[PDB]
């Protein structure tokens, strides 16, 4: 029951260790892709 | 020429030279456009004629209308843990906690500014030329380095004459890299069979802005050696030379060359 | 006439050697040789709560506020990046087409540039504006614009480039128009012409011009 | 521990050196992906 709290917190910073590493790297490119959307929204301009 | 005959009111007719290209004093005999004007079989020669001392003794050249020179084109290359704890914050008691938080605030400003400034760095990236100029070490010492270099030009031209009279060994080296046309040099350079091509400055500028892509460039931001001009060959001691050149000066003052050069000499690449 | 042509035609001078602007009026009255300079015209211009806000029902609000803080700092990073990144051009400036008392562009009184601009009546308003602020010498205009009393200065390219090398605040514009040259003024048809032009050409052909540029033109300050 | 560091007494010295290396590497990757996606 406590896995959800720990997993989601690590998004923003044997079997169990491997699964989180993929999820964390998935979150790594997720926030990296989010900063791109910040750049994309920056170009936008009554 | 259409602008010329309009104000002086002279009639004319054209024809194409069959012997020679631009003029070569072979056995004391000139050919091409210059050779005929010496023989007076024609009274005026118009085209791409390079003003130099040697050619100014057999004919007369009017004031140049475009500036050029000699250039070279190349293809564009593509307590122990106290330091430990404080060290991790920059890489992303009660008073002890206060010092950590304010240090993190400094670190965030440090890292945030670091990435934003680093982003602007790649925006203004640039490139440089591999050769300083005509007096380059690879030029004055061609094929004298670990990587043998290659470069040549079209024979029987004014540019070839200039090289032989200022750098004998450099002229001798280019004998095995002689081209025969503008396109052949461009393609051979594209295929890598040639490393550098030396030719007239005015036309190689035209090809650079009109090549497929911008793969071929000239040395530097445009560098000219031995500035001169393009001229109109006239029969010796003509009575028109006073009136021929006076029209050209009228062109620059009014400004017709700007429109004409944009019509013919404009380019695509920057 | 006056100036250099006024003295040369009076006989007190024999051969004008200076940065002589080749135009159509001069060619009718006096003779030239091959120009020794290549340039145009341009403009000179001057330039636990403490650990959370910074990083059981209350814990849900705490994690929600942590997410809020993260999105707030991301937004602040975005706006500071936008703040630090995002925020005349020759004769084609409309503000110079119809100038005012603010944009001050001036030129040298009784110089070839004023006659050149008077030739094209399409710049009559410019001819009607420069007439109020013509300066005697280029030094006066440079000093006045250094005091920021001027805003523009139509002048040659090489002189203003050497000036920008001397003074880092001096800046030029983009347009490069009226590509003329400087040559050697002469008397009328004289044997001091053919060999003079041949010598000028022989000086241009070899590296003599590059050496003279090393002496004065090429050097930067 | 090492598998938990590269992604998150010369032993920990080299560990923190490699942590700095990882931080600069990921910063470089972020910079290059952002330049590759935004501008061109
Ligand atoms: C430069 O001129 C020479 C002489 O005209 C050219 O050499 C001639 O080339 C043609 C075609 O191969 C031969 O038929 C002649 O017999 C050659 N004559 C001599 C004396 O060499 C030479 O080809 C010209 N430059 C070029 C384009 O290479």
């Amino acid at each position: 029951g406590k896995a959800i709290w720990l997993l989601w917190g690590l998004v923003f910073n044997t079997t169990s260790k491997i699964m989180v590493s993929v999820w964390a790297f998935f979150a790594v490119i997720f926030l990296a892709s989010y900063t791109a959307n910040l750049a994309a929204f920056m170009i936008q301009e009554v | 020429l259409k602008k010329i005959s309009k104000s002086v009111k002279f009639t004319y007719d054209l024809y194409l030279v069959t012997n020679g290209k631009h003029g070569k004093k072979i056995n004391g005999t000139w050919n091409g456009m210059i050779g005929e004007v010496v023989m007076k079989r024609a009274y005026m020669a118009v085209g791409s004629l390079t003003i130099n001392e040697e050619r100014s003794e057999v004919v007369d050249f009017s004031v140049p209308f475009i500036e050029t020179g000699i250039s070279v084109m190349v293809s564009r290359s593509n307590i122990g843990k106290a330091i430990w704890l404080l060290w991790g914050l920059v890489f992303n008691g009660t008073t002890s906690k206060i010092m950590v938080s304010v240090w993190a605030f400094f670190a965030v400003i440090f890292l945030a500014s670091y990435t934003a400034n680093l982003a602007a760095f790649m925006i203004q990236e640039e490139y440089v030329d591999q050769v300083s100029g005509l007096s380059d070490k690879k030029f004055q010492r061609p094929n004298d380095f670990s990587p043998p270099f290659r470069f040549g030009t079209v024979p029987n031209g004014s540019t070839e004459r200039n090289i032989r009279n200022n750098y004998a060994e450099m002229h001798a080296y280019m004998g095995k890299f002689n081209q025969r046309g503008v396109d052949d040099a461009l393609l051979s350079l594209k295929t890598g069979k040639l490393d550098a091509f030396i030719y007239d400055a005015a036309v190689l500028n035209y090809m650079a802005g009109r090549d497929e892509g911008c793969k071929l460039v000239t040395i530097g931001s445009g560098k000219v050696f031995a500035s001169t001009g393009y001229g109109i060959a006239i029969q010796k001691d003509s009575g028109w030379k006073r009136q021929v050149d006076l029209a050209i000066l009228q062109l620059f003052g009014d400004g017709e060359m700007e429109e004409l050069e944009a019509l013919w000499l404009t380019g695509i690449c920057h | 006439w006056n100036g250099m042509m006024g003295e040369l035609l009076s006989g007190q001078a024999d051969m004008i050697v200076a940065p002589l602007t080749i135009n159509n009026e001069r060619a009718q009255y006096i003779e030239f040789s091959k120009p020794f300079k290549y340039q145009g015209l341009t403009i000179l211009v001057k330039k636990f709560s403490w650990g959370v806000l910074l990083n059981f029902s209350a814990r849900i609000l705490g994690m929600v506020w942590a997410g809020f803080a993260m999105i707030i700092v991301a937004s602040y990073t975005a706006n500071l990046a936008a703040f630090l990144v995002l925020d005349i051009t020759g004769i084609n400036d409309p503000r110079l087409r119809n100038p005012s008392d603010k944009f001050i562009y001036a030129t040298v009184k009784q110089s070839s540039v004023d006659i050149y601009f008077r030739r094209q009546v399409e710049l009559s308003t410019m001819y009607r504006h420069m007439e109020k602020h013509n300066y005697e010498s280029a030094a006066e205009a440079i000093q006045a614009v250094r005091d920021n009393k001027l805003h523009a200065f139509i002048w040659d390219s090489a002189v203003l480039e050497f000036e920008a090398s001397q003074k880092c605040d001096l800046v030029t514009t983009g347009e490069l128009f009226f590509r003329s040259g400087f040559g050697i003024g002469m008397r009328k048809d004289s044997p001091w012409k053919q060999n003079v032009s041949l010598s000028i050409l022989k000086s241009h052909e070899n590296g003599f011009m590059e050496d003279l540029d090393k002496t004065w033109v090429r050097y930067q300050e």
